[PDB]
C-alpha cells in the first residue's frame, strides 16, 4: 500500500505545500505524481527518481512543482508560492518493480485548496429529518434524511452511524454538493444524505441513528483575526432515536 | 537447438566505493553484447559483428535498464547484507542467469532465470514460470518480495514473448555465423611416461557449438574410470577445443579406439592411432 | 534484448 | 563460497615454430571475480595482453580467456602467472604445445 | 514516449444486469503489461484486473480482460452490472521508449441505471428531529426513467437523483431531496407535474 500527507490541505495564497508520497510495506526507486482536476483524468506531472533529479511531462512548471526522492520510501511534491489556480486533487502511485512499470499503487490523493482570503472559510450546520409517517404507511419502509449547510470550501465527509457502528447498506450521499448562491466564486455549499430502514425498525425506540459529517478547515497555526469562531477541521453530527406510535 | 542468455554479476566493493554491475549476452556459445557499470558515463556495447546492425535506440534501450539494474543491484546486496548479518567491510556478489531456449519450431522449450549470492545458488524461477525455489530462509525474504512484485508473471510474460522474438531476429541477422554448425579437426597422438606405458591422447579442434563428447573405449568397452577429460576451452576465435587422455600400456596401442560425437558431424567418427 | 524490470531482492 | 581458479595454456592453431599464433590462457572455476593473469615469455611479463568479458558458468564460478598473439619457437617458454584469495602464492602454469 | 493509448467510448451508461465493455488500443510491441483501474469520486484509482502479453483471456466473478496482442488492443468485460460499478475506468500500458511509466488512457465514466422492480412514486414532506419548525421534501421510489430537473427559483434546492441498495429484503430506491428557507414554500413547487410521473402519491402535510 502507498499513502500521502496531507490528505486536505486550505492554505492562504503565496504559501507553500509539502506534500508526502510513501510507500508503505516496499521500497521504491521510482515513484510518479500526478494531477487530477474536474475533468476525471489522471495527467501525469513529474516522476520522482532515487537519486536523481525529476522527470518533468511536457506543460509542467517544473518552478511551480519542487520534486525530491528523499529515500527508497519517500516522495515529496512541494507547491511554491500557491494561488486559487493551483487548487486541485494531487495524487501519487509508487510500486515495487522498476524498470518498464508495472503494477503501481496510488496513494489516497491530496486535496489542495487555495484561497485569496481564509475569512470565507465556514464549518457546515448538519440536520436530520425523521421518516414520514406517510411514507411508513404506504411502503413499511423508513427513510431518514441528513442535511449539511452553510459549508466552505468542499472538505466534507457524510456517514451513518446506526447504534454506534458504521452504516452502508441503504445508504446514498449526493455525489456533489449544491452552491446555496450560483453566481459567485465563494458561495456557500449544501449536502444531503438518505439512509432507508424498515417500518419495525424505526419504531424501535432503543435503535439509534447518527448522520456524522467531518469537516475538513483550517489548522492550528493559521491565524484568525475575527471574533467567530476557528473553522478547524472537526466532526458536526445531528441524531435522532426511534419514534414508537 | 537455440538459446539466449544474459549473465549478471552485481559486486558490493567497500573499499572503492559503489557496487559494479556488469551484464553479457550470450546467443548459444555466441557472446554480443557488454555493459560496465564502472565508467563516468556507462554504455552498452557490441561484442559481434551481427549485433552492429542494430540502431541507436536499441543501444539506449538496453543502457537504460543495465542503469537501473546497477541502482537496483546496489539494493539488493545492502538487503542481503542485513538477511546474513554480515559487515559493510565485506565484499559480496549477487549473480543472476536467465534466458530462453527454443525447440526446432521457433517457439519457448524452457524458460530460465537463477539468482546465486556468494557463489551458491540463492532462488530460481521454477520450469512451470509461475513459481520460485528458495535456498534458504534469506531467499524467502526475495521470494515474499518477488511474489508480492508479480515478478515470476513478469518474467513468464517475457520468456515467452520479447525474448523468443529477439533471439529469432538474431539467429537470422547471424545466420551465417549462428545457424552455422563448425565440425571438429580430429586426430589421435601418442606420448611415452615410461618404457612400458605411453598416454594415448584424443584431438578436437575448431568446433563450434562447445557442446561435444570424446570417449575412450577398450575393444567397444567404454573406459569411463580411466580416461582424463579436460575442460572444452575457447580458441579465442569463437570456435572450441577439447581432448581425452588414457594410459595405455606398451603393445595395446591399436586396442585402444576414441569416439567423437558433435552436431556438426552427420555420423560419429571413430578414431585410432595412426601409423 | 534483456529482460526490462528489475525488483529490489 | 572460494574456489581456486583451473588454468589451461595452449594455442589457438597447432604450435609451428616460427609461424605467428595466438598464446591462451584460460582461468576458469573460480570464485570471487577478482583476479589478476599474466602471460609470460622467458619469465617476463607480455605487456600487449588482452582479456575476454568476464562471464561464469552453471555452478556459478568464473571463467576468462586472457590471450597474445606470439611466434612459438622450439626453446622459448611460455607460461601464465595467475593471482587469485585461494592462492597464498601466484601460481604459474608453463605451456605444452601437446596439452 | 513511443506509446499512446486510446480508451473507447469516453462515457457509457448500461441497465443494471446489462454487460459493459470498454476497448483499449495501444501502438507499442515492448507493452507487456495492461492494468485496469477502478476510479469512485474523490478516491484513490484501485487495481481491479490486469493482463500480461503471454495471455489472451483473464477472468475475475464478473470482471474479464481480453487481449489481442497482433491488432494491439485490450478490453474490460464487466457483466451482471451492479450501481457500485458507477466510476471512471482507465487501462494503461508499460511500453514505449524513453522515461519509464504506465501510459494511461483518458477514461471511462461508466453510468449503471438501477432496475427498480416495484416502482412505487410519492412525495413526502419530512420533518427535523431537533426543532420541528422546519421540513425538507423527498420524492423518492420513482424509476430510472425519471429525470429530477433543478429549478428556475434560486431561493429553492433540489439534488440529482440517488439510489441506495437494501441489501438485507433485494430492494433498491432512487430519492431527490429539495428545500428553502422561505415561509411560502410547498413541495410541489420544487416536485411539479413537469418532473414526478402522473401515478406520484402526494399527501397533504
Amino acid at each position: 500500500v502507498v499513502s500521502q500527507h496531507p490528505s486536505r490541505v486550505i492554505c492562504k495564497s503565496g504559501t507553500s505545500v509539502k506534500i508526502e508520497c510513501r510507500s508503505l510495506d516496499f521500497q521504491a526507486t521510482t515513484m510518479f505524481w500526478y494531477r487530477q482536476f474536474p475533468k476525471q483524468s489522471l495527467m501525469l506531472m513529474a516522476t520522482s527518481n532515487e537519486g536523481s533529479k525529476a522527470t518533468y511531462e511536457q506543460g509542467v512548471e517544473k518552478d511551480k512543482f519542487l520534486i525530491n526522492h528523499a529515500s527508497l520510501t519517500l516522495s515529496t511534491l512541494t507547491v511554491t508560492s500557491a494561488h486559487p489556480e493551483d487548487s486541485s486533487f494531487y495524487i501519487c502511485s509508487a510500486g515495487p518493480t522498476s524498470g518498464r512499470t508495472d503494477t503501481q499503487y496510488f496513494g489516497p490523493g491530496t486535496r489542495l485548496t487555495v484561497l485569496e482570503d481564509l475569512k470565507n472559510v465556514f464549518p457546515p450546520e448538519v440536520a436530520v429529518f425523521e421518516p414520514s409517517e406517510a411514507e411508513i404507511s404506504h411502503t413499511q419502509k423508513a427513510t431518514l434524511v441528513c442535511l449539511a449547510t452553510g459549508f466552505y470550501p468542499d472538505h466534507v465527509e457524510l456517514s451513518w452511524w446506526v447504534n454506534g457502528k458504521e452504516v452502508h447498506s441503504g445508504v446514498c450521499t449526493d455525489p456533489q454538493p449544491l452552491k446555496e448562491q450560483p453566481a459567485l466564486n465563494d458561495s456557500r455549499y449544501a449536502l444531503s444524505s438518505r439512509l432507508r430502514v424498515s417500518a419495525t425498525f424505526w419504531q424501535n425506540p432503543r435503535n439509534h441513528f447518527r448522520c456524522q459529517v467531518q469537516f475538513y478547515g483550517l489548522s492550528e497555526n493559521d491565524e484568525w483575526t475575527q471574533d467567530r469562531a476557528k473553522p478547524v477541521t472537526q466532526i458536526v453530527s445531528a441524531e435522532a432515536w426511534g419514534r414508537a406510535d | 537447438s537455440h538459446s539466449m542468455r544474459y549473465f549478471y554479476t552485481a559486486m558490493s566493493r567497500p573499499g572503492r566505493g559503489e557496487p559494479r554491475f556488469i551484464a553479457v549476452g550470450y546467443v548459444d556459445d555466441t557472446q554480443f553484447v557488454r555493459f560496465d557499470s564502472d565508467a563516468a558515463s556507462p554504455r552498452t556495447e557490441p561484442r559481434a559483428p551481427w549485433i552492429e546492425q542494430e540502431g541507436p535506440e536499441y543501444w539506449d534501450r538496453n543502457t537504460q535498464i543495465f542503469k537501473t539494474n546497477t541502482q537496483t543491484y546496489r539494493e539488493s546486496l545492502r538487503n542481503l547484507r542485513g538477511y546474513y548479518n554480515q559487515s559493510e567491510a565485506g565484499s559480496h556478489i549477487i549473480q543472476r542467469m536467465y534466458g530462453c531456449d527454443l525447440g526446432p519450431d521457433g517457439r519457448l522449450l524452457r524458460g530460465h532465470d537463477q539468482s546465486a549470492y556468494d557463489g551458491k545458488d540463492y532462488i530460481a524461477l521454477n520450469e512451470d514460470l509461475s513459481s520460485w525455489t528458495a535456498a534458504d530462509t534469506a531467499a524467502q525474504i526475495t521470494q515474499r518480495k518477488w511474489e508480492a512484485a508479480r515478478v515470476a508473471e513478469q518474467l513468464r510474460a517475457y520468456l515467452e514473448g520479447l525474448c523468443v522474438e529477439w533471439l529469432r531476429r538474431y539467429l537470422e541477422n547471424g545466420k551465417e555465423t549462428l545457424q552455422r554448425a563448425d565440425p571438429p579437426k580430429t586426430h589421435v597422438t601418442h606420448h611415452p611416461v615410461s618404457d612400458h606405458e605411453a598416454t594415448l591422447r584424443c584431438w578436437a579442434l575448431g568446433f563450434y557449438p562447445a557442446e561435444i563428447t570424446l570417449t575412450w573405449q577398450r575393444d567397444g568397452e567404454d573406459q569411463t574410470q580411466d580416461t582424463e577429460l579436460v575442460e572444452t576451452r575457447p580458441a579465442g576465435d569463437r570456435t572450441f577445443q577439447k581432448w581425452a587422455a588414457v594410459v595405455v600400456p606398451s603393445g595395446e596401442e591399436q586396442r585402444y579406439t576414441c569416439h567423437v560425437q558433435h552436431e556438426g558431424l552427420p555420423k560419429p567418427l571413430t578414431l585410432r592411432w595412426e601409423p | 534484448l534483456p529482460f526490462e524490470k528489475s525488483t529490489i531482492m | 563460497i572460494q574456489r581456486t581458479p583451473k588454468i589451461q595454456v595452449y594455442s589457438r592453431h597447432p604450435a609451428e615454430n616460427g609461424k605467428s599464433n595466438f598464446l591462451n590462457c584460460y582461468v576458469s572455476g573460480f570464485h570471487p571475480s577478482d583476479i589478476e593473469v599474466d602471460l609470460l615469455k622467458n619469465g617476463e611479463r607480455i605487456e600487449k595482453v588482452e582479456h575476454s568479458d568476464l562471464s561464469f558458468s552453471k555452478d556459478w564460478s568464473f571463467y576468462l580467456l586472457y590471450y597474445t598473439e606470439f611466434t612459438p619457437t622450439e626453446k622459448d617458454e611460455y607460461a601464465c602467472r595467475v593471482n587469485h584469495v585461494t592462492l597464498s602464492q601466484p601460481k604459474i602454469v608453463k605451456w605444452d604445445r601437446d596439452m | 514516449a513511443g506509446e499512446n493509448v486510446e480508451q473507447h467510448p469516453s462515457t457509457l451508461s448500461v441497465q443494471e444486469g446489462d454487460s459493459a465493455v470498454i476497448k483499449c488500443t495501444y501502438s507499442d510491441s515492448a507493452s507487456n503489461y495492461f492494468p485496469w483501474y477502478k476510479q469512485e469520486l474523490g478516491k484513490r484509482p484501485q487495481l481491479i484486473i490486469d493482463i500480461r502479453s503471454n495471455v489472451g483471456e483473464k477472468k475475475d466473478q464478473r470482471i474479464a480482460v481480453t487481449l489481442n496482442k497482433t491488432a494491439k488492443h485490450f478490453s474490460l468485460h464487466i457483466t451482471e452490472t451492479q450501481p457500485e460499478d458507477s466510476a471512471v475506468y482507465f487501462c494503461a500500458a508499460d511500453g514505449g521508449a524513453g522515461s519509464y511509466q504506465l501510459t494511461f488512457g483518458k477514461g471511462t465514466k461508466l453510468s449503471v441505471i438501477p432496475n427498480i422492480q416495484n416502482p412505487d412514486p410519492a412525495v413526502y414532506q419530512l420533518r427535523d428531529s431537533k426543532s420541528s419548525d422546519k421540513s425538507v421534501c423527498l420524492f423518492t421510489d420513482f424509476d430510472s426513467q425519471t429525470n429530477v430537473s433543478q429549478s428556475k427559483d434560486s431561493d429553492v434546492y433540489i439534488t440529482d437523483k440517488c439510489v441506495l441498495d437494501m441489501r438485507s429484503m433485494d430492494f433498491k430506491s432512487n430519492s431527490a431531496v429539495a428545500w428553502s428557507n422561505k415561509s411560502d414554500f410547498a413541495c410541489a413547487n420544487a416536485f411539479n407535474n413537469s418532473i414526478i410521473p402522473e401515478d406520484t402519491f402526494f399527501p397533504s402535510p
